[PDB]
């Protein structure tokens, strides 16, 4: 009864009738198939009774009004046959609560995300409240899916093009203000009286008048549809490269439903949607979303957390101005920083106006709410003020006698129960602790600058970290917008260990008398943003060598690099971007084009011989490369967990999203082939090539990875 | 005694008050255009002191302060002092604390003086609001002080280089709140809609206040309190104020455009008080000082209180918080308060605040107080009319509430009065008289 049925009828005294969504579930309001059995029940019950003045729809629950359709159920569809079903069966749905003659208005507060809005879709009328949590959109192309239920040519036809398309493609968030302005949304309303402007919205009888478009969306039929969507198409090859379907599908449905009718958009629609989620990048997008929804639940440690409101900073600059605003801006926590030199103050305070006064600029932010936030953050040269803190952040050199000077001094100069966390990259957590009166609490907080774009980070206790400090750090990296994962302490950590082998591959390759152009495309080309050479330039090539020198210490001469490369940029100081004088120069004519290749550079390396082989070749030799660290790395328990890794290293480095990381990698790859593939890329090339043995073993013994994967 | 604090002088002698005096208040055009803020209080301090037998050498220090702020004489307190008669040894002072700017006056006048240092003190306010401070652009600022610190001719047409667009446009003023960007009147309307009330619950508030304030000048009752203000022309004098209407009906004021939100505007003009011009004084004495020299007090002072809150959402919530407070400093309850007092700058608000004062739930959880301060009598409650009548001069509708409230006492023969006002920023305050 009242559970089954989350659409309750309730006719007020008037001609009213105000239906409410409570699902018992939980406190997102999704829909699964017995919510599309019961409303037809609801609307042939509403049948009954006629002569009523409309109907209206309301969350009734206090965080959004619907989250969107359940995936669950639609990862249980075997073939396109299931899937072109449930869409319509949606369509049929939705055009039957948009075929009743009566006012229907939808009103919306919180939340609104996915196919909710095919419903908003369906009503005559939307009324939506001002609250900053509540929001218009529809993300479902990035899960790789077209939300195929009637939506996408309802959106064209009520809105032109010009913003219907571009939120299709990129699904995103509306604000309040811009739906109302767009023309999506009638009115705003405070929450208070949400309900009862709603109710005289739907008093008013039948607004018999469409509202007129820019009239440049005229073009769509006639010329004009051609052009943009060529002209988009062409946009879209270009950018995401043309290795991610559901893209021009969208294009051809879009154009089908406005020149052909929309009896031809919603049969194009189903059966694109029957035989689109059935294709591997959907899937792959799906577990990626799964595993990112499960670490955001996830707790971290089993014990209770402590309480945090302050926080230091030791050192400043670039770097300590990023988890300044990360911890200030985001989180809003008040910090403070302490670096020795006023110049390092400055430098850190005008890094984070540069970021605020950037976002004002924009006219995002009211420039009262500049100094709202920048309230937070505090520098200073002493001690004093940093006895109630409960957590300190290291950002200095690395230095490891400096390290426990810092330490012995934050011990000395601050609380008992604080915590201690080091942002560092290089020397082992326990060796900095080493001596000290609680090591019990010291931890390593390790992060990727820039801090605001990468939103990974690294938690790496040692031998003796109490659960409740693992707590305390997982619940701050969440509020800072982070993906916290937990590493066991080992030389080179997680990321960057395996990042190592790419570059270095990369470099070997180069050697061997390759040009820019090949390699750049062939990585881009197999789903990785930003290819290598310039992903050395924007990180700085000065911290491109890292620390690799400890890693061949630690695992032998797998690590090592070629020589006389990275020799010979530190003497001819070519930083990139740190010194500006790196192989990609600036300032270039129009500063409208790729950015330029120096040509002495080429001779400048040794560049022997001249280059062989082709894009393919070099995907698939650094990816394996790739492979054979992770697992590896996962084979001595280096990640507590399958998805951890994979997520981390999906997420952080910049693995193709549409082939699931690493291991869906493997796991799509399956077997042996990929084992002996990797056998024959060693015999023709070297001995980096040797398979790990639990690799092996998976292969021949036919095992899977995502458990009962297969 | 765990929350009673006494108001009592160090030698055991109470806070006593002596006579006030209040300028008739005038809308922003009619009278008094042109007329300063501190000739007002001139004419007020002036001829409170030659209306009582006090000779000007008792009289230790005065303290007004003003809102709305010329940037000539910052301590208006001591032109007070100059331009008038009175002894120039007189330590002249300024506060500003928004709309209960008297109410802080009253309040240090008074702690100053019960710590021993004065005998006899005045406290005020004035504020007219028709002589507005129209300030140049903010660009239009640092281009003066660079051509005034300029050095070279040729320096100073290379500064004016960079004048451009609309610099040259003076900047009106603004009233919404400088961390918020609330007109004041927008945190009302939200208020209403929160706590639900109609145009119809309100807007007879606005009658009642009409009335019972035309039939108080009727009858007469304020003639000893207010002065006749004679102005520079001397074409005709002002004796009773302006802004009352005590006639409308209540369905003629009914249809009116919303002012704030017109969409769904629950208050418009008539329900709110308008801008005014007017001034106030009061003067505040120790028992005995005013016993020595011969002069019978108009009433007390039992407790006051002060009170913030947090402004983003109904600021105007202060009188709600300050009551409680005052009342269990002064050790007793709503029950036995005969009259109350509330600034009512706006319908509803006011209204609102009754409501919250009766609800147990507020009380329960907003203040962890175990039980609501109670309810308000309509009939002990706003006797004389209220703010919405007479007008609103920012820094003078302080000491008026204290004058009116001490005569209706006398009246009464008895009781104790109550006073509250809520003020922009968030700022409550209350305080309770006692007419003996």
């Amino acid at each position: 009864m009242e559970m089954t049925s989350a659409f309750t009828l309730n006719v007020r005294l008037d001609n009213i009738a105000v239906i409410t969504i409570d699902v018992p579930g939980e406190k997102m309001n999704t829909l699964k198939a017995e919510f599309a059995s019961q409303v037809r029940a609801i609307i042939k019950q509403l049948r009954e009774n006629k002569e009523l003045r409309g109907v209206v729809f309301v969350s009734a629950k206090p965080d959004n009004f619907i989250a969107g359709a359940d995936i669950n159920m639609i990862g249980n569809c075997k073939t396109a046959q299931e899937a072109e079903a449930l869409a319509r069966q949606g369509q049929q749905l939705m055009a039957e609560i948009h075929a009743l003659p009566i006012q229907v208005i939808a009103a919306i507060h919180g939340a609104c995300l996915g196919g909710g809005l095919e419903l908003a879709l369906a009503c005559h009328g939307r009324v939506c409240t001002d609250d900053p949590k509540t929001v218009l959109g529809l993300p479902e192309v990035q899960l790789g899916l077209l939300p195929g239920s009637g939506g996408t040519q309802r959106l064209p036809r009520l809105i032109g093009v010009s913003t219907a398309l571009e939120m299709i493609l990129t699904g995103k968030q509306l604000r309040a203000k811009q739906a109302l302005k767009l023309g999506l949304v009638d009115d705003v309303v405070p929450h208070s009286i949400l309900l009862e402007a709603a109710v005289e919205l739907a008093k008013k009888e039948r607004p018999s008048s469409r509202p007129l478009p820019v009239r440049e969306r005229i073009l769509a039929g006639p010329l004009g549809r051609a052009l943009l969507f060529k002209m988009v198409g062409k946009k879209t090859e270009h950018k995401t490269q043309g290795n991610y379907p559901a893209t021009e599908r969208i294009l051809e449905v879009v154009e089908t439903g406005l020149a052909q009718g929309t009896s031809s958009g919603y049969d194009a629609e189903a059966r694109a949607f029957g035989e689109l989620a059935m294709t591997p990048q959907s899937q792959a997008l799906r577990s990626i979303f799964f595993a990112s929804t499960d670490v955001k639940k996830d707790p971290g440690s089993d014990a209770p957390p402590a309480p945090l409101n302050s926080v230091g900073i030791l050192g400043g600059g670039l770097m300590g101005g990023g988890i300044a605003y990360v911890t200030a801006c985001k989180a809003g926590i008040p910090v403070r920083i302490k670096d020795i030199n006023p110049q390092g103050i400055n430098h850190a305070l005008k890094y984070s106006w540069d970021q605020l006064e950037g976002k004002v600029r924009r006219r995002h932010l009211k420039a009262s709410e500049r100094d709202k936030q920048l309230a937070l953050i505090s520098g200073t040269t002493d001690y004093r003020g940093f006895a109630h803190r409960d957590l300190i952040i290291e950002a200095v050199f690395e230095n490891l006698e400096l390290k426990q000077q810092m330490v012995a001094e934050v011990e000395q100069n601050c609380a008992a129960h604080t915590i201690f966390a080091s942002n560092t990259s290089s020397l082992p957590i326990g060796d900095i602790a080493a001596h000290a009166t609680r090591p019990e609490q010291v931890i390593g907080l390790h992060f990727f600058s820039p801090v605001e774009k990468m939103p990974l980070v690294e938690i790496i206790p040692h031998a003796g970290t109490s659960a409740q400090t693992i707590a305390t750090t997982v619940k701050l990296a969440k509020k800072q917008g982070k993906t916290p994962i937990v590493v066991r302490d080992k030389a080179g950590f997680y990321v960057n260990r395996i990042l190592a082998p790419y570059i270095n591959e990369a470099i070997r390759m180069l050697t061997q008398g390759e040009r820019v152009e090949h390699i750049d495309a062939a990585l881009v080309k197999f789903g990785f943003p930003v290819g290598p050479i310039q992903l050395l330039d924007e990180v700085g090539i000065d911290t491109g060598t890292k620390i690799i020198p400890v890693l061949e210490a630690a695992y032998g001469e797998r690590f090592s690099a070629p020589a006389n490369v990275v020799s010979s940029i530190l003497n001819d100081d070519r930083k990139g971007r740190k010194n500006g004088r790196g192989f990609y120069l600036y300032g270039q004519k129009g500063r409208k084009s790729k950015k330029q290749v120096d040509p002495a550079i080429y001779p400048l390396i040794g560049t022997q011989g001249q280059g062989r082989i082709s894009a393919p070749q070099v995907a698939e030799r650094c990816v394996m490369l790739m492979l054979n660290e992770a697992v590896r790395c996962v084979d001595e328990q280096v990640i507590r967990s399958v998805r951890d890794g994979d997520i981390g290293a999906v997420f952080g480095i910049g693995f193709p999203p549409f082939l699931g990381g690493p291991f869906r990698y493997i796991d799509s790859l399956g077997a042996g082939e990929v084992v002996a593939i990797m056998q024959r890329l060693a015999t023709q090339y070297g001995s980096r090539f040797t398979p790990c043995e639990r690799l092996v073993e998976m292969g021949a013994r036919g095992e899977s990875f995502w458990k009962t994967t297969a | 005694m765990g929350q009673v604090l006494p108001l009592v002088t160090r030698q055991g002698d109470r806070i006593a008050i002596v006579s006030g005096l209040r300028t008739p208040f005038a809308r922003q055009a009619t009278a008094f255009h042109g007329i300063p803020a501190v000739d007002l209080g001139k004419m007020v301090v002036g001829e409170l002191l030659a209306r009582s037998e006090i000779p000007a050498e008792v009289i230790e220090q005065l303290v007004f302060g003003q809102v709305v702020q010329m940037p000539e004489a910052p301590n208006i307190a001591r032109e007070i002092v100059l331009g008038t008669g009175m002894n120039v040894h007189t330590d002249a002072y300024s506060v500003s604390r928004a709309c209960a700017t008297s109410f802080q006056a009253v309040a240090n006048v008074a702690e100053s003086l019960m710590a021993g240092t004065i005998r006899a003190g005045i406290a005020g306010g004035a504020d007219s609001s028709s002589v507005l401070p129209i300030g140049v652009s903010k660009k239009l600022a640092r281009v003066l002080v660079d051509v005034n610190k300029a050095r070279t001719m040729s320096q100073r047409l290379k500064l004016f280089s960079r004048l451009r667009l609309r610099d040259l446009m003076p900047v009106p003023p603004a009233v919404a709140e400088y961390s918020t960007g609330l007109r004041m009147g927008d945190t009302a309307e939200q208020m209403a809609k929160t706590y639900g009330i109609t145009r119809e619950q309100q807007d007879a508030l606005a009658h009642r206040s009409h009335q019972r304030a035309a039939q108080a000048w009727s009858d007469g009752k304020l003639k000893e309190e207010v002065m006749t203000a004679f102005i520079p022309p001397y074409k005709q004098p002002l004796v009773e104020d302006n802004n009352i209407r005590g006639n409308s009906s209540l369905a003629d004021y009914a249809k009116l455009r919303p002012a704030f939100d017109r969409k769904h505007g629950t208050v418009t003009a008539a329900n709110s008080t308008p801008l005014t011009d007017g001034a106030a004084a009061v003067i505040l004495m120790t028992e005995s000082r005013a016993k020595e020299l011969g002069l019978v007090p108009l009433g007390y002072l039992r407790s006051y209180a002060f009170t913030a809150i947090d402004v983003w959402q109904d600021m105007l919530l202060g009188p709600a918080w300050s009551t409680p407070l005052a009342l269990e400093r002064a050790g007793l309850t709503m029950s036995d308060l005969t009259l109350i007092d509330m600034h009512e700058a706006f319908a509803a608000q006011t209204l609102a605040n009754i409501q919250l004062l009766g609800s147990e739930r507020f009380a329960r959880e907003a203040l962890g107080r175990a039980h609501a301060t109670g309810e308000v009598d309509d009939s002990k409650f706003n006797v004389l009319g209220g703010s919405i009548a007479y007008g609103h001069p920012f820094a003078a509708t302080g000491a008026r509430m204290i004058t009116q409230t001490l005569h209706e006492l006398r009246r009464r023969g008895g009781g104790f009065g109550l006073v509250t006002a809520c003020a922009a920023g968030g700022l409550g305050a209350a305080m309770v008289l006692e007419a003996e």
